[PDB]
This record gives C-alpha cells, structure tokens and sequence, in this order.
C-alpha cells in the first residue's frame, strides 16, 4: 500500500497475521512496520480552508 | 388483519340535548423540531485527486464545477447558522429569572438554568442534550452559536415568559404576577378568570405532575 | 443593503447562468472546447468521439444547473406561499399571531411591490412608557370577592382603581366593571377595599 | 480559537454585535487608530425584571412602529436550449 | 483512466451535494415552522387549533436540543363533562332572551345560563340575557322567568 500521511506510535493489538488497519468507512488506519514489529497509526497530514 | 381506524363511539344528538363541561386538567406536551444540519464542507480537488499532479491538471479541464460545489456547501452552512439565528435570537436582551421563585405556586426549577451545572443547562435540556448520539477532504465547520449561547436564549425567552408574559415580546419587559398572566390566559380561551384563582393551587398541582410526567417520559424513552 | 433578501435571489440566478456559460469554455477531455475546431480538424471516426466527451459534458453542466433551479424554485415557491398567506391574514384582516405581522401588537399592514418580490409595512403598536403598581387579583367588599371584567386591579399606593391591562386608564372600581363570585375566603393575594355602586 | 488560528485580528475582551461569523461563538469586525478586532459575540444587554407577587407594570404611554419585511415572490423566468447550448 | 476516476467521483460528489441541498431544504422548513411556533406559541398565546398542542392553548415554554428545538405545550382540556337539557332562548313576557355570553342549561326542573366551556350556573337576570324578537319565531323556545335584580 502507499499514502501520505503521519506515522505515530499506536494504541492497537494487532494479530500476529494482521498488517494493514481499516476503519469504519474502508480507510487505511494502521499498518505493520515490516521490519521492526510496531503498528504505526497513520494519521492524514493537517489541512484545511484559507 | 384489515386495520381498524378507531373505536366506535357513537355521539348522543338531540335537538335539545347538551354537554357541557364540569372539570378539566392543564396538560403538557412535548413537541420536538429540527433546526439545523451538520455545516460540512467538502475539498473537491483534495477528494477527487488527493496528493496527485497530473489528476489535479486533468480535473482542471472540467471547468468551475468545484466552485459551484463550494459555493453551494458554503451557501448551506450559511443556511444552517441563518435558522438557528431565527429560530432562537427572537429576544432582543437577556432577561434573568429573580432569586424569588413566588410564581403562584407554579415551579419552574425544570426548565429555568440551573446555576451549578456543566453549562447552565436546565435539567430537561441536558436531558435532551444526552438523548441525542476523517481527514480525506470533509470537515465539519462549527456552528456560529455554541450550544451555551443557544442554552442563553431559550433562558432570555423563558424568563420573559415567566416574570412578564407576552409584553415582553411586543415591547418593553412588563412585570405580573404569574397568578394574573394564567387569569389573561384563561380569558383568552373562553374560560372566565375567577376559574383561576378559585382553582388556582388545583391547576398549579396539575402543571407540575404534567411536568414531571413529561420528566419521566424523556428520561424513560429515548 | 436593507433589500438585501432580493438582491440575493438575483445574483445567485446570475451567477448561475455565468458559470453554465463558462462551461462552454471546458473541454471535458477533448481536444478543444470549440465544437467547430474538432469538426475542422478531424474526420467522423474520432470526432464522434471528441464530440461525444463534448456533448456529455455540457449535457451533465445543463442537467446540474436545471436541478439548482429546480430548488431554487421550490425555495422561492415557499416563500412566496408565505408571502401570499402574509398578504391574506396581514393586509386583508388583521392578525392577532405574534409576531407574524412585525413586531409589537399588529394594527394592520401596507403591501409594497419591489423587482421579484414584495416588501410588508407593518404598522404595529407598541408600549413605551411604563409604571410600577401595587395590584390584587381581586377585592373583598362585603364578603363576597369582585373579579374586574376587562382590565385589572391597580393601586396607586393609597386607592385602587380598575384599568385596562395594556393603557392605563384608572376608573373607580364600580359592580358594573366587576362581576361577582362566590366569596372572598378562596382567592389568594386578595386585598380589602370598597366597591362603589352605581 | 475552536475554529482555528487566526491571524491578523486583535482579540479583545468586550463583546460586540456580531458583524462578520467567525465560529464557535467568536465574530470578527473592523473597529478603532482602526484594526480588525476578533471578540465573543453578544447576545444583547442582559436586565432584570424587578418580578414580585403584587406588583404589576402597565404602560402609560405608546409608539406606532411601522417595520419592514421583505419577501421574495419569483425568480427570473430562464429558458435554456438544449440543442443549441449543447450542440450550437 | 483517471479520466474515468475522475468522472465518478465528480458524479458521486454532484448526488452527495443534490441530497444535501434538498436535506437542507427540508430542515429550513422545519426551521421556519419551528420560528413560527415560537413567536406565535411562546411569545404569545395561539388561537389556531391543533397548532400548539391537543386542546385550547395557554402557553409555552422553550428548551434547546442539539440543532433543534422543544417546545413545551401547556394546555388547557375540558375532561369531565354533563349532559343538561338546553334551550335556544326564553321566553318570558312574549320576549325571546338569548344569552350574552354563554348558553342555558336545565337540570330537570330550572333554567340557568353557564359559560360555555364550564359550567358554571347562574341564576337567569336580565344582565345575562338580551332581548330580541319575540316567541313566535326562534325554533325550540322554553318558558321561564328571568328575575330581574
Ligand atoms: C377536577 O379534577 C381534579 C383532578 O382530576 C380534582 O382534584 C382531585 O380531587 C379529588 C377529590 O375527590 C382528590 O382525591 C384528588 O387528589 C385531586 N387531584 C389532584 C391532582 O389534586 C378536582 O376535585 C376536580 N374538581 C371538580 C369540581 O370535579
Ligand atoms: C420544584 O420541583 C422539584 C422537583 O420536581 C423540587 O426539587 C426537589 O426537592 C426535594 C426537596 O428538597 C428533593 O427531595 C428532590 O430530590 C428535588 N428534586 C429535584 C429533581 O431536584 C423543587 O424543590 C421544587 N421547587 C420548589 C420551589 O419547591
Ligand atoms: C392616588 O390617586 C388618588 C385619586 O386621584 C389620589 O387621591 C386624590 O388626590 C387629589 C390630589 O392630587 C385630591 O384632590 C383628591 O381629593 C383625592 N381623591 C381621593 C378619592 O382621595 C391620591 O392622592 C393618589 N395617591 C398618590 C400617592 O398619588
Ligand atoms: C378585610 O377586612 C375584614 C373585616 O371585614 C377582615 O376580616 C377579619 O379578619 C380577622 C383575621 O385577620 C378576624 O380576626 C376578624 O374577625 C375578621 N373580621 C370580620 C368582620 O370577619 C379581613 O381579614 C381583611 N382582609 C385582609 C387581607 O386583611
Ligand atoms: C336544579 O338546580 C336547582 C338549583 O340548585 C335546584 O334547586 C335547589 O335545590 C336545593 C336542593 O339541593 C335546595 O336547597 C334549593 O333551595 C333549591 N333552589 C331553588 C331556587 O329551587 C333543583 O333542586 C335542581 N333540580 C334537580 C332535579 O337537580
Ligand atoms: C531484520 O533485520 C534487522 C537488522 O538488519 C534486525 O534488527 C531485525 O530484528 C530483523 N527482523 C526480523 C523480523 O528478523
Ligand atoms: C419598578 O421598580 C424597580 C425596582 O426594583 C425599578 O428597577 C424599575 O425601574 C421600576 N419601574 C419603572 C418603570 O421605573
Ligand atoms: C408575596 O410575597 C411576600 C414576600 O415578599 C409575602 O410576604 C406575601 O405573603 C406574598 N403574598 C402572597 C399572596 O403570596
Ligand atoms: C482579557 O481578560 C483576561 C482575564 O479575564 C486577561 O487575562 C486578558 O489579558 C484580557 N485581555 C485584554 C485584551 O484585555
Ligand atoms: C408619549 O410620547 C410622545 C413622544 O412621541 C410625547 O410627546 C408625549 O408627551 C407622551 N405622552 C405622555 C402621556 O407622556
Ligand atoms: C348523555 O346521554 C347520552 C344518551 O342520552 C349518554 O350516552 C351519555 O353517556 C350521557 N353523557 C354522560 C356524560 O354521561
Ligand atoms: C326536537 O325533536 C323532537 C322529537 O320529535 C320534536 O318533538 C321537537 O319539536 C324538536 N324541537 C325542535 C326545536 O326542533
Ligand atoms: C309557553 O307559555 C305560553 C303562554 O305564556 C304558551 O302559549 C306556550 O304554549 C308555552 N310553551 C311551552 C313550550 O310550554
């Protein structure tokens, strides 16, 4: 997968096979660091109206 | 099965037969309206072609139809504050209830501010408040007036109400007792005053067991 | 900036119509937003194509701004429903709904043409001038209790008059502006006085 | 504020008839020398109602206000070819 | 294909912002009645049936709610009712008398005027009562004595 966004340290329990998160509204939410055995929740970088 | 309309009740006529009331009963219902949505607001090119140039040139090609979309989600919330605004700013200052509660016998401490509370709330408002239950281009804009602005007006409206009657609508805030106001009342429906004050702790008894019957109701059924 | 509520309505049907205009200017992903071009420069087999893109394109732009005028017709249809009603129970009688025919006690109301709309002058009546009294829902003179007809119970501070409740208007009290029953043993915040008979 | 970072607005504590919505209860306005000032919007001028049993307040005298209420009836009465405006 | 991608959602974008503006059409109705309902129901006293709660209306009281509001009705319903023998007016002298404000009413043996909306039976007297006509006319008259005071 690939997005853009903020990787933070997570509140999540994970299974050992589970790797990509999912929220409600079919959005990625969290994700597996493949290297290091960390989920890492994916917060969408600021933004808003001028 | 075929519904029924109605129980049978077939009325007494007669050309020189009448019924007329010996006795009646104060009571009070509750009627719930909507007065405004949630003020989204959504970014087209941020929905439509999140993070990507070339998306972003070929969206560019279908004219101004993110303009239109803005302008209509603007013109909504604008909407939205705009009847809330008319709904409830219908009182041109803040009236506040006295300490003295001496309103005939009638008790208003359900509905009037309570003065330790999470935001000067009466007790049917938070019951209300509490009977009622990302970041991919929507927002949701805040309203205008923040529900301790709008729990201020229905307070300025209720203490009107009670301490003055109707004037304070058509004019200046005139005072009476509350006893005299339900006397204007019930000359207003037909019902001569002396009814009132000769029934007067009857029809206080009865508000407040229709007030807290309505309690119950909001409290029991969501 | 007083009419502003009609001038609203006329620019948004303005700014409507500009933008379906610049729609025209689009070229939904053809090759050129000028229809006469494409057929200048390319033969049927793909300039039915180009023209198909072209021609979803602004049927999508027309259908757009149809449903935008169809509410703003509904809203429109409101609000001239609610001035009608307004025209009817404001100008032809006289409406005792408050504050549905300006504010104050309605008198009566002026209807006034304006450029896709109409403009109400309501004439209302509206106390100004105020005093604080002493009063009693009713008064015992021989026992029995006097409830007044129209108005209510005042005192001065020293006698008690009867006056209507919205111009003061001090009259004796008197047993043909009050009407008796009963007795005076029930009511509460009575207050003793006399009740002078005609 | 609740609504966001706003820059360029000098916030001040005495409140104001709102004139251009901010959000969350905050309104922004040009006022006095002169600068855009950011500020808690009022609700009016707060009174109280000198409310007793026996007391009754009655008008003495009266104004007749006329006011003014606007209404839109109709719109402009647009035709649009379809044929022509797609197909010119 | 973008081209289509962006086709899609532009379509799905246009039905969300349609929806919503026929939504928000709908709540501004609800929103203009519930103004109405407040200045004609609260600020005042509504003589308009149905329209401020089941029975005559007295007054009300308003209440918040998260983007609505909640009007509390407090009226005003007969309950206990009597049936009593009634007449249109009568007569006394060859003069029809009607009531002024209210309706005559018998319990068997005597003729009194009440209120309409409760009953509360006076003696008949000739500040009750008008005078118009005579017995000759009116369809149902009775016979009685109005005492004059
Ligand atoms: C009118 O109705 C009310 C309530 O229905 C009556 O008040 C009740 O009176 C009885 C006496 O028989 C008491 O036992 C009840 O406790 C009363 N109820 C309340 C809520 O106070 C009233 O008496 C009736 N009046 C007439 C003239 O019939
Ligand atoms: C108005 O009614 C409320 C309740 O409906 C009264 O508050 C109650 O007071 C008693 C006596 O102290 C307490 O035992 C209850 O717990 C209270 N209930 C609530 C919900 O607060 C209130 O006292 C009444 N007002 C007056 C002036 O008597
Ligand atoms: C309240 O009103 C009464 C009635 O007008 C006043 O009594 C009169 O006062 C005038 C003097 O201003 C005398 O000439 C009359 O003879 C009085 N009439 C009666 C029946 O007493 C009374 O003074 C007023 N009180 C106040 C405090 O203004
Ligand atoms: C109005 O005047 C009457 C007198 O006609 C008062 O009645 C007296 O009341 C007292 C109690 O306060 C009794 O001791 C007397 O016997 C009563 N007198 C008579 C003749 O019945 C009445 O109290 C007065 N009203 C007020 C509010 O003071
Ligand atoms: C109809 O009502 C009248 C008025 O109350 C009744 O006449 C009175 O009856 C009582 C008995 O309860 C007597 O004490 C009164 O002296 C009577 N007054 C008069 C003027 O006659 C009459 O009895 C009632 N009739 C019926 C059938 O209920
Ligand atoms: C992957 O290799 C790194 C060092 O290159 C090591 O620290 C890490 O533990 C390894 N992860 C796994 C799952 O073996
Ligand atoms: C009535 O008395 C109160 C005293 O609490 C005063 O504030 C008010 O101004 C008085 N009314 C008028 C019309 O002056
Ligand atoms: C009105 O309130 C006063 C206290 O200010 C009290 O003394 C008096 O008894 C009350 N009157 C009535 C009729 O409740
Ligand atoms: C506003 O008042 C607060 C205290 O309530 C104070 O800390 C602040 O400095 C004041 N700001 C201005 C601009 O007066
Ligand atoms: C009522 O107000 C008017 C001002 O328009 C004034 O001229 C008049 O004297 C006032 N009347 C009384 C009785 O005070
Ligand atoms: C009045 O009389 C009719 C029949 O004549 C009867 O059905 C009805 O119940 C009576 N009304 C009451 C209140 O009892
Ligand atoms: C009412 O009906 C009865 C039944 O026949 C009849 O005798 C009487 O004349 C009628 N009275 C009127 C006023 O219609
Ligand atoms: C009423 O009395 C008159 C005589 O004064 C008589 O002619 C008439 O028949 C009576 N009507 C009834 C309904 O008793």
């Amino acid at each position: 997968l690939t997005g853009t966004g903020v990787l933070t340290e997570s509140n999540k329990k994970f299974l050992p096979f589970q790797q990509f998160g999912r929220d409600i509204a079919d959005t990625t939410d969290a994700v597996r660091d493949p290297q290091t055995l960390e989920i890492l929740d994916i917060t969408p970088c600021s933004f808003g109206g001028v | 099965y075929t519904m029924s309309l109605g129980a049978e009740n077939s009325v007494a006529y007669s050309n020189n037969s009448i019924a007329i009331p010996t006795n009646f009963t104060i009571s009070v219902t509750t009627e719930i309206l909507p007065v405004s949505m949630t003020k989204t607001s959504v970014d087209c090119t941020m929905y439509i072609c999140g993070d990507s140039t070339e998306c972003s040139n070929l969206l560019l090609q279908y004219g101004s139809f993110c303009t239109q979309l803005n302008r209509a989600l603007t013109g909504i919330a604008v909407e939205q504050d705009k009847n809330t605004q008319e709904v409830f700013a219908q009182v041109k200052q803040i009236y506040k209830t006295p300490p003295i509660k001496d309103f005939g016998g009638f008790n208003f401490s359900q509905i009037l501010p309570d003065p330790s509370k999470p935001s000067k709330r009466s007790f049917i408002e938070d019951l209300l408040f509490n009977k009622v239950t990302k970041f991919n281009g929507l927002t949701v804009l805040p309203p205008l007036l923040t529900d301790e602005m709008i729990a201020q007006y229905t307070s300025a409206l209720l203490a009107g109400t009670i301490t003055s009657g109707w004037t304070f609508g058509a004019g200046a805030a005139l005072q009476i007792p509350f006893a005299m106001q339900m006397a204007y009342r019930f000359n207003g429906i037909g019902v001569t005053q002396n009814v009132l004050y000769e029934n007067q702790k009857l029809i206080a008894n009865q508000f407040n067991s229709a007030i807290g019957k309505i309690q119950d109701s909001l409290s029991s059924t969501a | 900036s007083a009419l502003g509520k009609l001038q609203d309505v006329v620019n948004q049907n303005a700014q409507a119509l500009n933008t379906l205009v610049k729609q025209l200017s689009s070229n939904f992903g053809a090759i050129s937003s000028v229809l006469n071009d494409i057929l200048s420069r390319l033969d049927p087999p793909e300039a039915e194509v180009q023209i198909d893109r072209l021609i979803t394109g602004r049927l999508q732009s027309l259908q757009t701004y149809v449903t935008q005028q169809l509410i703003r017709a509904a809203e429109i249809r409101a609000s001239a429903n609610l001035a009608a009603t307004k025209m009817s129970e404001c100008v032809l009688g006289q409406s005792k709904r408050v504050d549905f025919c300006g504010k104050g006690y309605h008198l009566m109301s002026f209807p006034q043409s304006a450029p896709h709309g109409v403009v109400f002058l309501h004439v209302t009546y509206v106390p100004a001038q105020e005093k604080n009294f002493t009063t009693a829902p009713a008064i015992c003179h021989d026992g029995k209790a006097h409830f007044p007809r129209e108005g209510v119970f005042v005192s001065n501070g020293t006698h008690w008059f009867v006056t209507q409740r919205n111009f003061y208007e001090p009259q004796i009290i008197t047993t043909d502006n009050t009407f008796v029953s009963g007795n005076c043993d029930v009511v509460i915040g009575i207050v003793n006085n006399t009740v002078y008979d005609p | 504020t609740r609504a966001g970072c706003l820059i360029g607005a000098e916030h001040v504590n005495n409140s104001y008839e709102c004139d251009i919505p901010i959000g969350a209860g905050i309104c922004a306005s040009y006022q006095t020398s002169q600068s855009i000032i950011a500020y808690t919007m009022s609700l009016g001028a707060e009174n109280s109602v000198a409310y007793s049993n026996n007391s009754i307040a009655i008008p003495t005298n009266f104004t007749i206000s006329v006011t003014t209420e606007i209404l839109p009836v109709s719109m402009t009465k647009t035709s649009v070819d379809c044929t022509m405006y797609i197909c010119g």
